[PDB]
RNA sequence: CCUGGUCCACCCGUGACGCUGAGGCGCGAAAGCGUGGGGAGCAAACCGGAUUAGAUACCCGGGUAGUCCACGCCCUAAACGAUGCGCGCUAGGUCUCUGGGUCUCCUGGGGGCCGAAGCUAACGCGUUAAGCGCGCCGCCUGGGGAGUACGGCCGCAAGGC
RNA sequence: UAGCGCCGGCCAACUCCGUGCCAGCAGCCGCGGUAAUACGGAGGGCGCGAGCGUUACCCGGAUUCACUGGGCGUAAAGGGCGUGUAGGCGGCCUGGGGCGUCCCAUGUGAAAGACCACGGCUCAACCGUGGGGGAGCGUGGGAUACGCUCAGGCUAGACG
């Protein structure tokens, strides 16, 4: 039943950036919308809007690929290279500011739902809070 | 010129009716210790033939690894089928802490301090191909902010 | 302990004239200039292809047998150096060159590290007033390695400092031939040092 | 003056045999045929032709590849008129990556043209004459136009990328910017500069390639009237 | 005749009622067993004929149990798509079974093939995934010993777990 | 006073002689059958050095019980299949609570050790002082996204 909607949505993002789709139409929620707001703040994606089919509100994420590379297999390298729901339903992980992970030396980030809203790991270590470490995106 | 260090030399045998014809395989890397490696895998019926052919493919096929302070920008856990290699960059002054296969690939990229672990299968061919895939997957802060600045 | 004795044998076997005998290794009879090939019945044969372990062990021996350190003393120095906060090789080399026998060698009270070992072990050298009979005595930055009164008029120290009248001690050191002392200023580095030792291979030897 | 003629026969091809990554340009589906849109076609024509007008007068050479029955002689005619090398007949395996080896075949073509105008008709007897003639024709057939400029190319004009998957993979391997005319049976990922449009109508080949060759002749200077397919057609 | 499942369409109602599920309970080919019945063919065992050195086998003639019915047990299998279930996404082409449609199409469900990316040790799978995920369950941790022994449970027993 | 191991590969260091599938070596691979760099001796070398070796035991290598960090077509591994109890997991908007979570000052987290400075024994081992973590767990306040539950609603799941 989209047993994790966030781990459905991030793999919709991944399964579409692998086939180089222009846009995803993920389902809608406030938590998924704040997660995608964090991703568009960081610069992985080109935002989202509010679409509908037969009475179903959505988010249409516009992906952001790279330049057409040279050599064989000239597909653009993707800014969402890896994306992984860490705190799954079957194992909810939570960390403090002492255990916030620098996601591969500060190239990628960690979306984490904190008590002071949904924050990137920079914002978590800056405001002091930890929380449920939702997904590492790098 | 480059430093031209070979990793494994193996003598693979096909069966002819009669003897069994051999074919010396040879996996050299070429590296200037500046940030450029090449993995050549020549298969020749003679051994200096194999080293020359492998050096030819290795200089023909290079990859620029974007180093920082003599070590690596980010942690990278890459895989080549069943052979998977992690590379955790080090604080400098640590040494190329790696296996005998990718120690030469990193040391001829001209890193100084890198912490790896040859996981999975440790086969010297597949680990070198995975390590070339790692150092071709290696990105730094400038060339990821270039892809985020839009 | 001192390993013993034959040391131009180790001037050989690593291909670099790491000076151990002293004025012999400077004079034209080093038997490393005369015979650069390693000791042994084979010796001057084809070089066996140095393995990945072999190059690290040979250059760790180049770091050790310069200073004559027994291996567990060397390894305990290393496992103090790794805990010691700094660039690990470039604090390890300063720790190695901060032994009292090596500071006495760099200060030139002796032509060799083993002669400097006899100097400090037989109670000649004083550190900060009183004599210190330890070759493993570390020298803190900013102390005066001197010669005491019973060895100030020694013919050996006299000839050694006669040789060192005008010689160039390091920038992390000083010298005083009129009082035969020297302030160990700071710790040195590989850019300060004339080592034939890539330190990084010695660092890579110990994560075996 | 462009799409007025491009709307002639030069658009609309293969039914239900389509590489769906080409669906950027694919407009509709009538009588089964995937008709191709002409607006994005002509703007992509300018995207190619800007690069051709740059790297055609920058000393850069184009390598005209075409193997089908539909596009043989209308590649051979319009390819030789700017100095640009071609492959009219079967384009071999690795003319580009193995170029330093097929240079030996070009030199055997030269040292056999020495033997054409030679006193080795009188000596070098008839049984070697038939051997070297069967060598010369079987080398001058499949290595005719690949002789003109003695270096690796600077771009290639593939006339069909799915028939020339051997060619586009070689030029992508060698960083040679492929330009290629492709109908709905191809992908544009490994094509650096696409001419979307038909590939088997004789006018569809020759008129696009004639406008391309007029651009390369004007890029060299001194424009002359193009090559005719309107001589023996219909 | 009785009856299950499933699919389409309408978007009519309920308002998260969902998914998976250790132990349970039920079904579970074929063989096998019990109590009757039925027995035409086929046919273990068995008897013969050649066959062959030998033939307990192939081949041929016969031939019982069984195969069959009803009730009741057994509960294993190459019970295999050797692929646990559900849900979501990720190019397509094909003919093919069904469903709808102001239908040279297009949408839904099912059975295959060829293939994108990706996967994979490769074979290959590839919107019916062996891809990407998430939930839950069972299971594996070198082969042999050994699915045997011991114990327990089940079975009429063989035998199963 | 200098010894002990090792020299086929793994593992740094190789020749000769004696042996002849014997005597023997061995941690695995394996050597040994008359040219043995694998056995026995000599030379030489390497490693470590008042130690060096062996054994047993434990951890690492072992990502070989995989939480970080494995799989299940064929490699070991899908239960024969369904229904389903416990369980585990849970669509979307709203609101309180603040149970998980997180934060803040404390309370404890004894000393010794571990860690960092700085000192005393000729240095070091040791030893002294100072400082800091220190998982936890209680207490009081705060945070409310997410997990929770009670209330309200929705129709994209499911059923009719
Ligand atoms: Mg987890
Ligand atoms: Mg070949
Ligand atoms: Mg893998
Ligand atoms: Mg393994
Ligand atoms: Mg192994
Ligand atoms: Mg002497
Ligand atoms: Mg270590
Ligand atoms: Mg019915
Ligand atoms: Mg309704
Ligand atoms: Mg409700
Ligand atoms: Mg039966
Ligand atoms: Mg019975
Ligand atoms: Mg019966
Ligand atoms: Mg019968
Ligand atoms: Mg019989
Ligand atoms: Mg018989
Ligand atoms: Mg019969
Ligand atoms: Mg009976
Ligand atoms: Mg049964
Ligand atoms: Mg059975
Ligand atoms: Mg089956
Ligand atoms: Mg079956
Ligand atoms: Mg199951
Ligand atoms: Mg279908
Ligand atoms: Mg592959
Ligand atoms: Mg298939
Ligand atoms: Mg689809
Ligand atoms: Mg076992
Ligand atoms: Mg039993
Ligand atoms: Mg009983
Ligand atoms: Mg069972
Ligand atoms: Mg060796
Ligand atoms: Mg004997
Ligand atoms: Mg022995
Ligand atoms: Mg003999
Ligand atoms: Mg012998
Ligand atoms: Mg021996
Ligand atoms: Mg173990
Ligand atoms: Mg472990
Ligand atoms: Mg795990
Ligand atoms: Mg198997
Ligand atoms: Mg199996
Ligand atoms: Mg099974
Ligand atoms: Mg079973
Ligand atoms: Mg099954
Ligand atoms: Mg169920
Ligand atoms: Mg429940
Ligand atoms: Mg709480
Ligand atoms: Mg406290
Ligand atoms: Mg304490
Ligand atoms: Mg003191
Ligand atoms: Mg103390
Ligand atoms: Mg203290
Ligand atoms: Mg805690
Ligand atoms: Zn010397």
């Amino acid at each position: 039943m989209l047993t994790d909607p966030i781990a459905d949505m991030l793999t919709r993002i991944r399964n579409a950036t692998r086939v180089y789709k222009e846009s995803t139409d993920v389902p809608a929620s406030r938590f998924k919308e704040e997660i995608l707001r964090i991703l568009a703040r960081e610069g992985f994606i080109k935002g989202y809007e509010r679409v509908d089919v037969d009475g179903k509100p959505y988010l249409r994420v516009y992906l952001k690929y790279g330049p057409r590379r040279q050599g064989p297999d000239p597909r653009p390298e993707q800014v969402i290279h890896h994306i992984r729901r860490i705190s799954k339903p079957g194992r909810r992980v939570y960390v403090g500011v002492k255990e916030i992970p620098r996601v591969r030396r500060g190239l990628g980030i960690a979306i984490l739902s904190t008590s002071k809203g949904v924050l990137t790991d920079r914002e978590a270590r800056k405001l002091g809070v930890g929380g449920e470490l939702i997904c590492e995106v790098w | 010129d480059f430093e031209e260090k070979m990793i494994l030399i193996r003598r693979t045998a096909r069966m002819q009716a009669g003897g069994r014809r051999f074919r010396f395989g040879a996996l050299v890397v070429v590296g200037d210790r500046q940030g450029r490696v090449g993995l050549g895998f020549g298969k020749a019926p003679e051994v200096p033939l194999a080293v020359q052919k492998a050096g030819y493919y290795a200089r023909r096929n290079m990859v620029e690894v974007p180093l920082q302070n003599g070590t690596i920008p980010h942690e990278i856990e890459v895989e080549f089928g069943a052979s998977k290699i992690v590379l955790k960059p080090a604080a400098p002054g640590t040494g190329v802490i790696a296996g005998a296969v990718p120690r030469a690939i990193l040391e001829l990229a001209g890193v100084t301090d890198i912490l790896t672990k040859e996981l999975g299968s440790r086969n010297p061919i597949n680990i070198a191909y995975a390590t070339m895939e790692a150092l071709r997957q290696l990105r730094t802060k400038a060339d990821v902010e270039r892809l985020r600045k839009g | 302990g001192r390993y013993i004795g034959p040391v131009c044998r180790l001037c050989r076997r690593e291909g670099v004239k790491l000076y151990l005998k002293g004025e012999r290794c400077y004079s034209p009879k080093c038997a490393m200039e005369r015979r650069p090939y390693p000791p042994g019945q084979h010796g001057q044969k084809r070089a066996r292809r140095p393995s990945d372990y072999a190059v690290r062990l040979r250059e760790k021996q180049k770091l050790r047998r310069i200073y004559g350190i027994s291996e567990r003393q060397f390894r305990n120095l290393f496992e103090e150096a790794s805990k010691k906060k700094g660039v690990t090789g470039s604090v390890f080399l300063g720790l190695l060159e901060s032994r009292l026998d090596n500071v006495v060698y760099r200060l030139g009270f002796a032509v060799s590290r083993r002669q400097a070992r006899q100097l400090v072990r037989h109670g000649h050298i004083t550190v900060n007033g009183r004599r210190v009979d330890l070759p493993s005595y570390r020298v803190r930055p900013g102390d005066e390695i001197a010669v005491a009164e019973k060895s100030r008029n020694l013919e050996l120290i006299r000839q050694n400092l006669e040789a060192m009248k005008g010689r160039k001690v390091g920038p992390w050191l000083s010298l005083d031939v009129e009082g035969m002392k020297g302030k160990f200023l700071r710790l040195p580095d590989r850019e300060d040092l004339a080592l034939p030792v890539n330190e990084q291979l010695v660092i890579e030897f110990y994560s075996r | 003056v462009k799409e007025l003629l491009e709307a002639g026969v030069h658009f609309g091809h293969e039914r239900k045999r389509w590489n769906p990554k080409f669906a950027r340009y694919i407009y509709a589906e009538r009588n089964g045929i995937h008709i191709i849109d002409l607006q994005k076609t002509m703007e992509e024509l300018e995207r190619t032709f800007r690069f051709i007008e740059d790297l055609a007068m920058r000393g850069g050479t184009i390598l005209f590849v075409g193997t089908k029955k539909q596009a043989q002689d209308i590649v051979r005619m319009e390819a030789e008129r700017a100095g640009m090398p071609y492959v009219n007949q079967r384009w071999l395996g690795g003319m580009l990556t193995n170029f330093k080896t097929i240079s030996q075949r070009v030199h055997r073509l030269e040292e056999l043209e020495a033997l054409f105008a030679s006193p080795e008709i009188e000596e070098r007897p008839k049984k070697e004459q038939v051997r070297l003639k069967h060598e010369l024709e079987r080398l001058q057939k499949y290595l005719s136009g690949f002789r003109l400029l003695k270096r690796l190319p600077d771009a290639i004009f593939v006339v069909d990328p799915t028939k020339e998957a051997i060619a586009v993979r070689e030029a992508r391997k060698l960083f040679i910017p492929v330009i290629a005319l492709a109908d709905t049976d191809s992908d544009p990922d490994l094509v650096d500069y696409i001419i979307p449009g038909n590939d088997d109508a004789i006018r569809s080949i020759q008129l696009i390639l004639s406008r391309a060759v007029d651009l390369i002749i004007q890029a060299r200077g001194g424009v002359v009237e193009p090559s005719p397919s309107y001589a023996l057609v219909q």
